[PDB]
C-alpha cells in the first residue's frame, strides 16, 4: 500500500555545523594511551551538515545520494525514526537493503522491493508493495525538548556494509550539541551490492496525519587522515582532522 | 627548556628506535609485511621472491638506521670529550681560557 | 622465527655480523665516554662532617644523607627533571656510582683546591 | 668464544657469542580448537593471527566490539580469546644475548655465561640486572673492575667471581 | 608528479621523512654554528668617530 | 620498471643524505673550533702555543 502526502509545507533544507562529530572507531584493535593515524572514510570537523526536521507542517522525507559514505544524526524523541532504505534504483529492477525497527524487533532485509514514492510507518494515538527476491534476513536486538541523539556511520566497502553506532544522552532544545563521543561498529553486514542512493523512513501520528517532532542531519564522507587519542581505558576520548586548518596539520 | 640538550638526545634515539620498528610494517613491495602470512599462502618458489623483497627492504632500513646511530655516536663522543676537557681543566683547575 | 629466511638471509654474507659490531662497539663507546668523564680520580675523597667553609655554603651540590640515592639537591632535580630483536644494555656505571664519582670530585675541588687533580 | 673471534687463545674480557632464543614448546590454536595453556612460550593462533609468544592473564579492559591489542609499535600485544571472554596479555617469548665471561687462555679455561636481560628462573646462578650469570660466584666484597659485566657488576678471576 | 609512483613509494614506508627530517637537522645545525661562532656578545659595541 | 627508478633513487638519496650527514659533521667541528677561537683569541689573550 502507498499514499501520496499532499500537505506539507515548502522550506528549503537547513544547514548547520557538524563541530567535532562523525569520528568513529576505524578497526576493531583495542589500543591505550597511544595516538594513531588512520586514512579512512571520514566526515571533516565542522563541515557543512544537511538539516532536516519533522515538525507540525514539515514531513522531510527526501531521497539523498549516497556517496562514499554517510553519517546520520537524530536529535530524536518517541522514537519516530524506526530505519532505512539503500539501494540503486529503488525498484525491483535492482536488489535493496532494508533497514527497520518496528515496536518489537530489528530486522534487517536484502530484497528487490517496490518501494513506495513516499514509505512511511503510522502509529495511531507502509513502505513497499511487493518483495520478489530475498537473499538475506538478519534480525536483530534493538538499536534505539529532544533527548536523544543517535549517531550512525554507513560505509559499503568491498561488499561490506558497515553501520557504526552511538547513543547520547542530549539536553539540547534545537541543534546539535557540541562534543566529542566515538562511534561504536555495530553491525558488520556481508551484502556485496551496489549502493548509491538512500531514504530515510519517519512515523506518522494518526488522531489526517500528524509528524511528530523530531529532527536529523546528512553529512558525507570523504577519504582523509584523522589523528585519534586513545585514553587508559581504550576509548576514544579526541582526534584531529589533518587537512582542516594548519594547526591541526 | 633548561635540560634541552640531553632531551634532545634521549628523543632522536627514542625516535629511531621507533622508526626502526614502525619499518618492520612496510611490506616493501611484497603482498604483505608478515612472514607467516607468506609461508600460510603461498608456494616456496614465489615465498623465496616475497621473503627476498621484505629482507633486502629490511636489511637497508637497518643499515639506514646503524648509519644514523654512527654519525649520533661520533657526535656524543666528541660532546663527551669536550666534557672530558671541561672536567679536567674547570673541575680540577682554574683555566684561563675565555669562555 | 622463520627458518626459510633465515636460509634466505645467509646468502647476503655478513651483514648482520657487521651490524652487531658496530652496534657493539657503539655500546661499549658510551661505557668509555662515562668512565673518561667522570672517572678521573682514582681516589675518593670525603668532606668533614662539620662543613666549616667560611661563610661558604654547599649544601645544594654536596650529597643529601637524608635521601636515600645519595644526591645532592640539584642532581635529584636533574633526575626528576628528565624523562623483535631489540634489547637496552644497561650502563656499566650506574646512577649511584656516577653521583659517587661527582661527590668525589666535589670533595677533592672543595677541600684540596685543585692540589687533588695533579697528585696527592 | 674460539670460534667466534677466530682464534685459537681468547684475550681477558666479556665476549658476546649468540642468543638465548627460547624455543616453543606447543602449539595452540583458539577459535570461535584445542585447550588453552598459559604461561608458556607457545605458537598461539587466535582466529588465524598466529604468532609465538608467552600468554598471561591480562588486565586490560577491552571494549566488547575489540578483540586486538597494539602498543606504540604497532604490534600485537593483547589479544581475546573467541571461545570464554577473557583477555590475554601476549607477551614476547625470552630473548637475549649470550656472552661468555673468560680470563686468558694462558691463565684459565673457565668460563661463565652471561644472558642478557634473561631471569634466571626460566633460563653458582646469579641475578643481575644486565641478566642472569651462570658460572661465576657472587661475593660481597668490592674490587676494582677487571671484567665489565654491567649495572655496577664487574667479574674477575681470583674460580671466577663477580 | 606520478601518482602510481607515488603509490609505489608508499609501500616502502618512512624513508622519506627519515631524509627530511635529516636535511632539516643539518638545515638547523648551519644557523646553530652561526649562532654559535658569531653571535658571541649581546651589546652591538660601536667605535668612536 | 618504477619500482626499479625508485630504489635506485631511493639508493641515491640516502647515499647524498649520508655523505650530507658527514659533511655536517665536519662542518660543525670545524664550527665549533672557529667558536673556541672566537672566545680565546679574539675576546682574550690566549697562551695556548699555535
Ligand atoms: C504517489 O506519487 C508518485 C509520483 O507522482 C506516483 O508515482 C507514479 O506512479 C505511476 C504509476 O501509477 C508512474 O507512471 C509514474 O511515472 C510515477 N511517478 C514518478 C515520479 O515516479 C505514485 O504512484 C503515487 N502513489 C500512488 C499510491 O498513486
Ligand atoms: C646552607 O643552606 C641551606 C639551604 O640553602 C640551609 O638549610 C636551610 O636551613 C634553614 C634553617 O635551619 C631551614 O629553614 C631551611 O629549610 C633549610 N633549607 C634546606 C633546603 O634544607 C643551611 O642552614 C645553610 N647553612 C649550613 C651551615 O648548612
Ligand atoms: C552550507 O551550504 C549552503 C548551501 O548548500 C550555504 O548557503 C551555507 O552558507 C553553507 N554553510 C557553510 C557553513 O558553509
Ligand atoms: C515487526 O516486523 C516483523 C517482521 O515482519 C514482524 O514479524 C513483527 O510481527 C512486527 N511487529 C509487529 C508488532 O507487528
Ligand atoms: C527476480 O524476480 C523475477 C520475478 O520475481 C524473476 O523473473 C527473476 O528470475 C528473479 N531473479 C533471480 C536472480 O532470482
Ligand atoms: C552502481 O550504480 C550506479 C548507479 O546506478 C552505477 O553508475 C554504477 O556503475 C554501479 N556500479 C556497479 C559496479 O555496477
Ligand atoms: C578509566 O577507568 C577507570 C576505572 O577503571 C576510571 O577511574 C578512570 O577515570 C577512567 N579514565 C577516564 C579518562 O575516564
Amino acid at each position: 500500500q502507498c499514499v501520496n502526502l499532499t500537505t506539507r509545507t515548502q522550506l528549503p533544507p537547513a544547514y548547520t555545523n557538524s563541530f567535532t562529530r562523525g569520528v568513529y572507531y576505524p578497526d576493531k584493535v583495542f589500543r591505550s594511551s597511544v595516538l594513531h593515524s588512520t586514512q579512512d572514510l571520514f566526515l571533516p570537523f565542522f563541515s557543512n551538515v544537511t538539516w532536516f526536521h519533522a515538525i507540525h507542517k514539515r514531513f522531510d522525507n527526501p531521497v539523498l545520494p549516497f556517496n562514499d559514505g554517510v553519517y546520520f544524526a537524530s536529535t530524536e524523541k518517541s522514537n519516530i525514526i524506526r530505519g532505512w532504505i539503500f539501494g540503486t534504483t529503488l525498484d525491483s529492477k535492482t536488489q535493496s537493503l532494508l533497514i527497520v525497527n518496528n515496536a518489537t524487533n530489528v530486522v534487517i532485509k536484502v530484497c528487490e522491493f517496490q518501494f513506495c514514492n513516499d514509505p512511511f510507518l503510522g502509529v495511531y494515538y507502509r513502505v513497499y508493495s511487493s518483495a520478489n527476491n530475498c537473499t538475506f534476513e538478519y534480525v536483530s536486538q534493538p538499536f534505539l525538548n529532544f533527548k536523544n541523539l543517535r549517531e550512525f556511520v554507513f560505509k559499503n566497502i568491498d561488499g561490506y556494509f558497515k553501520i557504526y553506532s552511538k547513543h547520547t544522552p542530549i539536553n539540547l532544545v534545537r541543534d546539535l550539541p557540541q562534543g566529542f563521543s566515538a562511534l561504536e561498529p555495530l553491525v558488520d553486514l556481508p551484502i556485496g551490492i551496489n549502493i548509491t542512493r538512500f531514504q530515510t523512513l519517519l512515523a506518522l501520528h494518526r488522531s489526517g496525519w500528524t509528524a511528530g517532532a523530531a529532527a536529523y542531519y546528512v553529512g558525507y564522507l570523504q577519504p582523509r587522515t584523522f589523528l585519534l587519542k586513545y585514553n587508559e581505558n581504550g576509548t576514544i576520548t579526541d582526534a584531529v582532522d589533518c587537512a582542516l586548518d594548519p594547526l591541526s596539520e | 627548556s633548561a635540560l634541552g640538550k640531553l632531551q634532545d638526545v634521549v628523543n632522536q634515539n627514542a625516535q629511531a628506535l621507533n622508526t626502526l620498528v614502525k619499518q618492520l610494517s612496510s611490506n616493501f613491495g611484497a603482498i604483505s609485511s608478515v612472514l607467516n602470512d607468506i609461508l600460510s599462502r603461498l608456494d616456496p618458489p614465489e615465498a623465496e621472491v616475497q621473503i627476498d623483497r621484505l629482507i633486502t627492504g629490511r636489511l637497508q632500513s637497518l643499515q639506514t638506521y646503524v648509519t644514523q646511530q654512527l654519525i649520533r655516536a661520533a657526535e656524543i663522543r666528541a660532546s663527551a670529550n669536550l666534557a672530558a676537557t671541561k672536567m679536567s681543566e674547570c673541575v680540577l683547575g682554574q683555566s684561563k681560557r675565555v669562555d | 622465527d622463520s627458518t626459510e629466511c633465515s636460509n634466505l638471509l645467509l646468502q647476503y654474507g655478513s651483514f648482520c655480523t657487521q651490524l652487531n659490531r658496530a652496534l657493539t662497539g657503539i655500546a661499549v663507546e658510551q661505557d668509555k665516554n662515562t668512565q673518561e668523564v667522570f672517572a678521573q680520580v682514582k681516589q675518593i675523597y670525603k668532606t668533614p662532617p662539620i662543613k666549616d667553609f667560611g661563610g661558604f655554603n654547599f649544601s645544594q651540590i654536596l650529597p643529601d644523607p637524608s635521601k636515600p640515592s645519595k644526591r645532592s639537591p640539584i642532581e635529584d632535580l636533574l633526575f626528576n627533571k628528565v624523562t623483535n630483536g631489540l634489547t637496552v644494555l644497561p650502563p656499566l656505571l650506574t646512577d649511584e656510582m656516577i653521583a659517587q664519582y661527582t661527590s668525589a670530585l666535589l670533595a677533592g675541588t672543595i677541600t684540596s683546591g685543585w692540589t687533588f687533580g695533579a697528585g696527592p | 668464544t674460539k670460534c667466534t673471534l677466530k682464534s685459537f687463545t681468547v684475550e681477558k674480557g666479556i665476549y658476546q657469542t649468540s642468543n638465548f632464543r627460547v624455543q616453543p614448546t606447543e602449539s595452540i590454536v583458539r577459535f570461535p580448537s584445542t585447550n588453552l595453556v598459559k604461561n608458556k612460550c607457545v605458537n598461539f593462533n587466535f582466529n588465524g593471527l598466529t604468532g609465538t609468544g608467552v600468554l598471561t592473564e591480562s588486565n586490560k579492559k577491552f571494549l566488547p566490539f575489540q578483540q586486538f591489542g597494539r602498543d606504540i609499535a604497532d604490534t600485537t600485544d593483547a589479544v581475546r580469546d573467541p571461545q570464554t571472554l577473557e583477555i590475554l596479555d601476549i607477551t614476547p617469548c625470552s630473548f637475549g644475548g649470550v656472552s661468555v665471561i673468560t680470563p686468558g687462555t694462558n691463565t684459565s679455561n673457565q668460563v661463565a655465561v652471561l644472558y642478557q636481560g634473561v631471569n634466571c628462573t626460566e633460563v653458582n646462578v646469579f641475578q643481575t640486572r644486565a641478566g642472569c650469570l651462570i658460572g661465576a660466584e657472587h661475593v660481597n666484597n668490592s674490587y676494582e673492575c677487571d671484567i665489565p659485566i654491567g649495572a655496577g657488576i664487574c667479574a674477575s678471576y681470583q674460580s671466577i667471581i663477580a
